[PDB]
Parts: C-alpha cells; structure tokens; sequence
C-alpha cells in the first residue's frame, strides 16, 4: 500500500531529549529498510530478534519508532539489559526487545558555539524507569538524609543536566542522533511489512 | 566550613584581563550550580554570571556579556571566571557561591538563600 514515513522521523530537523524522549507510530504501510541502509552516514545500525539484512522480508503489528539526542559513547547504552543513567534514569529497553537501534553522529546540527541548551538527561532518579517508562518531572532529588522540601541546596541536587554539545567536543562526547524501532508483535493482523 | 576559596584577580588598567578562580572546600562541585558575584565599593553582592552543574549552560549579566566568560572543571573542583576588556566599572571584590538551577537545567544568579559561607573574595582593580 503505501510507504512509512520514516522521512518524517529520520530527517527531523529538531529531535527530543531523551529523558524527554519522541515516539511515533508506524501503523499500515510498507516498511523498506533499503532507505536506510542506502543512506550510510550510520554508524550504528543494529538489531535485536531479528536478523539485520533480512528486515524487508518481515510483517509486524505495529512498529514504534523512539528518537532522541545522547554522547556518542552513550549509544552502547541503547540496548536491552544494559546499565548506566541514560538506561536507568532516561530510556531502558526490555530484556525481551526485538526491533533496531539506529544512530548516526549530529555534531553538525546540535552542537553550537555557544553550547547547545536543550538537550538534557536525567541524572538523579530514586529508582530506575521501567522499560518505555518516560519521567518529564524536574523534583529536588534528596541526596542525602536531610530532606529537601523542594528547595536546591546541599545533597538536594537538580536531577537533569544539559550536555552542552559544542563542536569542538571530542567524539564519544558529539551528539549522536538514535531512532529505536520497536517491532511489536501482537494477537492480530499485522500493518506493517516490508517488500517481502 | 563548607565554602569556594577565590583567587586570582589584581589590579589592572581599563582594557586589561584577569582569570579569577574559585575552588570549592569541603564539598564537591559537579551537581551544583555556581555562580560569581562582585560587590562593588559600598554595593550589594551582584550576580555577574552563572554556569550549570555540568558546565553545558552560562548566563550572564548586561554589564558583562560579550567581555566575561564563565567555565568549569569539574575533575578540579574549580569555576574560572575569564574577564576581558575589562572598565573601571568593574572595580569590586569577587566570590563564588552556590546558584539554584532552572527547571531547564539552565542557572540563576541568586546564592542560595540559606547560603552565608562567602569567601574573602578576591579583589578587582581597574584604574589608570
Ligand atoms: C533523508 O533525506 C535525504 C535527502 O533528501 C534522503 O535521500 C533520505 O532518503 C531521507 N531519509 C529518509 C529515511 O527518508
């Protein structure tokens, strides 16, 4: 029928944080991950469940597909079952994820002279998020044995840092850009294929 | 006595530059906020200019944007204050104390209002 709109997510030109990270569904279309490939400038293309090369031979329910700004040396993090602030505070997959993390390096358009100011992540949390969990809140994080009752101050720390992104940055600390595709499969007739 | 030791600073003429220093004690920098404030002769404490915990977001003052640079380093527990082209309008005496972030993890200019534990400061000087 007709085609997904990967366009409209992979060529975004603004992209979310990802403690606020972006979903879109792809729903009743054809799905050719040929695009993707062709357009090499990834350096992260990768896939859980299902074998990489063999994605246009497939039919799913739906697929999601998650986006958001991290450091190069974060994107290891952007996997089932790993560990760090960006999978525990910010976005976790399930142990179980079948679908692809893509990433591609965005020091061209999101890092600035001046620092980019947008782009946070959360580096505080009182327990980890559970997978597709997504916590916008900006709470006084209690650090310590005193409470803080809303109020910054010593042990009571804000819980979302800016990255920063200059071009200058060396690489494992450039913004990299990451779509994640979820390839869920449910009890019903299946929307999205690829040219099988 | 938890506290942000300055340094730096001096006298110079209208044009010169300084870097001022301020390194925390008893306490470690990377979560906090900080900024550094002057107080001009018989003045208030003035913020001048602020940077976020992880160094990613400044702010500055009218007086003072464009001609002072603010930056961090975390791994030496130290915030640098780089000041350039500098006037005799800038004559104060200098400190670092803790800011409260903004709710987009940018910086404030207010010291935390618990906070008592300035510094000597530095001195700044510009004169012909
Ligand atoms: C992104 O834009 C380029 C240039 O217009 C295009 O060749 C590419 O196919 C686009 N990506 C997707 C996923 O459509």
């Amino acid at each position: 029928t007709n085609l997904c709109p990967f366009g409209e997510v992979f060529n975004a030109t603004r992209f979310a944080s990802v403690y606020a990270w972006n979903r879109k569904r792809i729903s009743n279309c054809v799905a050719d991950y040929s695009v993707l490939y062709n357009s090499a400038s990834f350096s992260t293309f990768k896939c859980y469940g299902v074998s990489p090369t063999k994605l246009n031979d497939l039919c799913f329910t739906n697929v999601y597909a998650d986006s958001f700004v991290i450091r190069g040396d974060e994107v290891r993090q952007i996997a089932p079952g790993q560990t760090g602030k960006i999978a525990d505070y910010n976005y976790k997959l399930p142990d179980d994820f079948t679908g692809c993390v893509i990433a591609w390096n965005s020091n061209n358009l999101d890092s600035k002279v001046g620092g980019n100011y947008n782009y946070l992540y959360r580096l505080f949390r009182k327990s980890n998020l559970k997978p597709f969990e997504r916590d916008i809140s900006t709470e006084i994080y209690q650090a310590g044995s005193t409470p803080c009752n809303g109020v910054e101050g010593f042990n009571c720390y804000f819980p979302l840092q800016s990255y920063g992104f200059q071009p200058t940055n060396g690489v494992g600390y450039q913004p990299y850009r990451v779509v994640v595709l979820s390839f869920e499969l449910l009890h019903a007739p299946a929307t999205v294929c690829g040219p099988k | 006595q938890v506290q942000l030791v300055e340094s730096g600073g001096g006298l110079v003429q209208p044009g010169g530059t300084l870097r001022l220093s301020c390194a925390a004690s008893g306490f470690t920098l990377d979560y906090y906020a900080i900024g550094w404030f002057r107080q001009a002769p018989g003045k208030e404490r003035e913020g001048v200019s602020c940077i976020s915990g992880s160094g990613g977001i400044t702010n500055y003052t009218d007086s003072v944007k464009g001609r002072f640079t603010i930056s961090r380093d975390n791994a030496k527990n130290t915030v640098y204050l780089q000041m350039n082209s500098l006037k005799p309008e800038d004559t104060a005496v200098y400190y670092c104390a803790p800011v409260s972030h903004t709710v987009v993890a940018g910086c404030a200019f207010e010291a935390w209002t618990d906070f008592g534990s300035w510094g000597q400061g530095t001195q700044v000087t510009v004169s012909s």
